[PDB]
C-alpha cells in the first residue's frame, strides 16, 4: 500500500548538547510504535566508554573522609562518575591522577595513556588542603547503556579497588510525546516530539542517526523472512524524488552552445541520462567527438551538480 | 481524583513496598531515572 | 411472561419456516401460521424485530418459544452484552465516571 | 519553589496550590496546575 | 458464596498454552498497549454485562 | 499563545483595576474596528493599529497588545 | 561489550500459528520491540475484503428476502466474517446463486480468477423449498477497518448496499521476553513473538510485511546524519 503522506523529521537546537526532534505527520497511531523504540534505542544501544572502578590510595574504606581532601568518598565517586571519556581498547585501561599540594584537582591533571581521551578537562574532581596528596587510579572500559556497580562487584578482593556505576550511553536524558496535528485532512494524524540531551562528547544528531541505523537493522532482521512481502510504501524517496527534476529529464539541455547540441542530437542521445554515464568512451569512439566540447558537456552540463560516467536513474525511457 | 492518587503514590515512603536500593548515591536525577528504568531502583526508595 | 416472545399454542411439528412466518401442523390435524414483526417501530422510536429459533424439522410442544423478541435471546431477556472489563485508571480518559 | 521532600496527599497539595496562587503570577500557576494534572494522571495509571 | 468463587478460581480450564491467566486472587497481569512494558502490579479483570 | 496573551498581570500594570481595563480595551477595539470598516472611504480621526498584526486578527487582541506595550493613554472626561 | 548481533528464527505450532525467537537483545529491550511488532501487525497489514452487495429483490438493508431464514441485516453480519484474498487493484466482483432448500455455505460463491474464499465452511443463510438467493459481492483491497459510510460511492444505485470492511489477515499477536542471563558474564533478553493469522496468509508473510513497514519508517530517522 501507499502511505500517501511521507513523514518528515525536523531538528531544533536548544543548547550546545540538547536537541528537540519532531516527526510528522505520522499515520493514526504510529506515534507510540516508534517513540518508545527510539527512546530505548537511544538510551541503551550506543557504544561508549566510562570508568568502572577507582583506587584512591593505599588506604581507604574509611568512608568518613579521605585524608588530605576536603570532600568525602561519595562526593569523590560522584565527581568521577560525571567524567566523560572515550576509549579504543577492548580491555580495561588504567590511568593515573597525581595532583599534589593545596589547590583544586581537576580533570586536566589526569595522565591518560594512548588510545583514550578525556573531553572535559575543566571538570573539578576535588580540592586539596594543607599540602595534601591525591594518588588516584582510574580504570576505563567500553560498554553500552547504564550498568551499576552491581554487576561490577568483583569476587576477587583488592584492598584499594572501589567499583562505581558506569554511564556508557552518550545520551543522558530522552523524553517523548505525541499530539494531533492534522486539520486539512482528517484528524488523528500523529506528531511525535522527542527531546534528547547528551554529554559533551557527542551531538544529539549523531545519536539519533545511530539509533535509527540500529533499529533499521533490527527490523530488517524480521523483514528478511519473506522479501517479496507487501508493506506500507513511502514512495518518493527525497533524494531521487528531487533529482528527477534534472537528472532524467527527456530534454538533453536547455541553454548551451547550439553547435554541440546539434552535433549530439543526431548521434544517439536524446535525454541527458543517456549521456551522463559512459560519456568518455561514447564521445571518443563514434565520429562525434570534441576536444574542448568536454567543457560544454562536463562543467556546464551540471545544471545542479553532476559528473559524467555517473549511473543515471530512469534507465527505462518513458516513451 | 486520580491526580491526588498519582502524586501521592509518587511522593510517599516505602513502608511495605519492595524498596530496592535504599543506599545508592546518584549524580543527577537523569542517572536515577536510568537506574529506575532497569529493574534496579524503586520509585520510593531513599537515595542520595 | 412479558408477552413479546412468540409461543406455540398447540403441540405439533414445524411445517414451513421463513424469516416472515412459521406454519406448524398441529397434532389434531389443523395447521396454524404465525407472523413475525420485522423492523416495526415502538412508541419510543426503537425497532421491534423478531428472530426465529426453530427449524423446519423440529417438533414443538405448547408453550415452546418459536421466535425471539426485541431484546431476547432464545427465550430469555437480554438487554446488553458481555464485555471484558479491567479495573484501573488509564491516562485520565475514565476520570470521574467516564 | 523550594524542595518539598514530604508526602503530598490532598491537604499538602492544597497548601502548595494556595502558596503558588498567593506568591506567583496567574500564568505560572496555570502552567504548574497543568503539569501536576499530567503527571498525576500518568503516575495514577502506573500506580497499581 | 465467596468461598465457592475463591475455590473455583483455582480450578478453571487452562487455556491453549496450559496456563491460567487470572491468579487465585482474582487479578490478572496485563501489558501496556502503548509503551509495551507490563503494568507494575496485577490488575482485576473479568466479564461484565 | 492564544487568549492568555498578553498576561493579565502585565496588563494590570497599565491601569487601576480590571473594571477600568475592560472599558479601556473595549474602546480601543471599537476604534480599531471603525478604522478598518471606514478605511477605504474618506479619512477619519480613527488611527491604528500601532503594532504588527496578522491576516485577520481580532481588534480586541490588537488593542490589548497596544495597551501592554504602552502606546495608549486613558484620560477622564 | 558484546560483539554478537541479534538473530531471528521461526517455529511452527500450527499451519497458521508461529513463534519467532529473537536473541540476544540488550537488557530491557525486548518488550519494546515486541510491542512495536504487535502494533504494526494489528494495525497496518494489507489485505482484501468485501465492500458492498446487491440482492435481486432487495432495496435496503432493513428488509427480508422471501424464502430465506435471515434478514438482509443478518446476511451482512454473516458476510463480514468472510475471509477472502484478492490480487486485482480494481473492485472485483463475484456472484452467489442458490436455489432450493439447504444451507448457503461460503463454498457456494463463484470467485473470478485472482480472488479466493479461504473459509469455504461459513454459513451465510438457509433456504426453504420456495426460496432462491442471487447476489453479487464486491471485493476490494485495503488495510484496517473502513466503515460503511466511507464505502459509499457517489451517485450509487438504488439496490447497492455498502458494507463494513475489515482488511486484516492477523488474528492474535502476543509476546514474551525471557531473561536468558546467558553465561557470558552478562545479562540479556530473548524475545518470543507468537503470531496467529486468520487463514488468509501464513504468519511469515505478516511478519515480513511488518518488518518492511517498520524499516521504511525508521529509515527516515536513520538518514538524518
Amino acid at each position: 500500500m501507499l502511505i500517501a503522506q511521507r513523514p518528515s523529521l525536523t531538528e531544533e537546537v536548544v543548547d550546545e548538547f540538547r536537541s528537540r526532534f519532531v516527526i510528522e505527520p505520522l499515520e493514526p497511531g504510529f506515534g507510540y510504535t516508534l517513540g518508545n523504540s527510539l527512546r530505548r534505542t537511544l538510551l541503551s544501544s550506543i557504544p561508549g566508554a566510562a570508568v568502572t572502578s577507582i583506587r584512591i590510595d593505599g588506604v581507604l574504606h574509611e568512608f568518613t573522609t579521605v585524608p588530605g581532601v576536603k570532600e568525602d568518598v561519595t562526593d569523590l565517586i560522584l565527581n568521577i562518575k560525571q567524567l566523560v571519556v572515550s576509549s579504543e581498547h577492548d580491555e580495561p585501561v588504567v590511568m593515573y591522577l597525581r595532583k599534589q599540594g593545596p589547590g583544586l584537582v581537576t580533570a586536566a591533571d589526569i595522565a591518560p595513556p594512548a588510545g583514550v581521551e578525556v573531553h572535559n578537562p575543566d571538570l573539578v574532581l576535588a580540592t586539596l588542603n594543607g599540602k595534601g596528596k591525591l594518588e588516584m587510579e582510574l580504570t576505563v572500559e567500553r560498554g553500552r547503556g547504564y550498568v551499576s556497580a552491581v554487576q561490577n562487584k568483583q569476587v576477587g578482593q583488592e584492598i584499594g579497588r572501589i567499583p562505581v556505576d558506569s554511564i556508557y550511553s552518550p545520551v543522558l536524558k530522552v523524553t517523548y510525546k505525541v499530539e494531533a496535528t492534522r486539520v486539512e485532512q482528517r484528524t488523528d494524524f500523529d506528531k511525535l516530539i522527542v527531546d534528547v540531551e547528551t554529554k559533551q562528547a557527542m551531538r544529539p544528531r549523531d545519536a539519533m542517526a545511530s539509533a535509527g541505523k540500529t533499529l533499521v537493522e533490527l527490523f530488517g532482521l524480521a523483514r528478511e523472512l519473506n522479501i517479496d512481502a507487501e508493506g506500507i510504501d513511502m514512495g518518493p524517496s527525497p533524494t531521487d524524488a528531487a533529482l528527477a527534476a534534472d537528472l532524467a529529464l527527456p530534454i538533453e539541455e536547455l541553454e548551451l552552445t547550439v553547435r554541440s547540441y546539434n552535433c549530439l542530437k543526431r548521434e544517439g542521445i536524446h535525454s541527458v541520462g543517456e549521456l551522463v554515464a559512459r560519456s568518455e568512451a561514447d564521445l571518443l569512439d563514434i565520429r562525434n567527438f570534441g576536444a574542448k566540447s568536454i567543457d560544454e558537456v562536463k562543467a556546464k552540463l551540471a545544471g545542479m551538480g553532476l559528473a559524467l560516467k555517473d549511473s543515471p536513474p530512469g534507465f527505462d525511457p518513458t516513451a | 481524583q486520580d491526580m491526588v492518587l498519582g502524586l501521592f503514590f509518587l511522593t510517599t515512603d516505602g513502608e511495605l513496598r519492595d524498596t530496592k536500593g535504599e543506599g545508592r548515591a546518584f549524580g543527577s536525577t537523569a542517572e536515577a531515572i536510568m537506574a529506575f528504568d532497569a529493574g534496579e531502583l524503586a520509585l520510593q526508595s531513599q537515595i542520595d | 411472561d412479558a408477552g413479546d416472545v412468540l409461543k406455540a399454542e398447540k403441540d405439533g411439528v414445524v411445517q414451513e419456516l421463513s424469516a416472515d412466518y412459521i406454519t406448524v401442523a398441529n397434532d389434531d390435524g389443523t395447521y396454524i401460521t404465525y407472523r413475525l414483526h420485522k423492523f416495526s417501530r415502538s412508541n419510543q422510536g426503537t425497532s421491534v424485530n423478531q428472530k426465529v429459533v426453530v427449524d423446519e424439522g423440529d417438533r414443538v410442544i405448547e408453550g415452546q418459544v418459536l421466535a425471539d423478541g426485541p431484546a431476547t435471546e432464545d427465550g430469555e431477556m437480554a438487554l446488553g452484552k458481555n464485555l471484558l472489563v479491567a479495573f484501573m485508571p488509564w491516562e485520565g480518559h475514565n476520570y470521574e465516571d467516564a | 519553589y523550594p524542595f518539598v521532600d514530604y508526602s503530598v496527599g490532598k491537604k499538602q497539595l492544597s497548601e502548595i496550590v494556595n502558596d503558588l496562587a498567593e506568591r506567583y503570577p496567574k500564568v505560572i500557576v496555570a502552567a504548574t496546575l497543568d503539569n501536576l494534572k499530567a503527571a498525576g494522571f500518568y503516575w495514577a495509571t502506573r500506580s497499581g | 458464596r465467596e468461598d465457592e468463587l475463591a475455590g473455583l478460581l483455582n480450578h478453571t480450564i487452562p487455556n491453549r498454552d496450559g496456563e491460567r491467566m487470572v491468579l487465585p486472587t482474582g487479578k490478572a497481569r496485563l501489558f501496556d498497549g502503548r509503551s509495551g512494558e507490563p503494568f507494575p502490579d496485577p490488575i482485576s479483570v473479568g466479564y461484565m454485562y | 499563545e492564544g487568549i492568555i496573551n498578553p498576561p493579565i498581570d502585565e496588563l494590570l500594570e497599565a491601569t487601576d483595576s480590571k473594571y477600568s481595563l475592560v472599558i479601556y480595551a473595549a474602546k480601543r477595539a471599537r476604534q480599531i474596528n471603525a478604522y478598518y470598516s471606514q478605511l477605504g472611504e474618506g479619512l477619519l480621526e480613527y488611527v491604528g493599529p500601532l503594532v504588527d498584526t496578522h491576516v485577520h486578527e481580532k481588534p480586541l487582541s490588537i488593542a490589548l497588545r497596544e495597551i501592554n506595550a504602552g502606546l495608549l493613554t486613558s484620560e477622564a472626561i
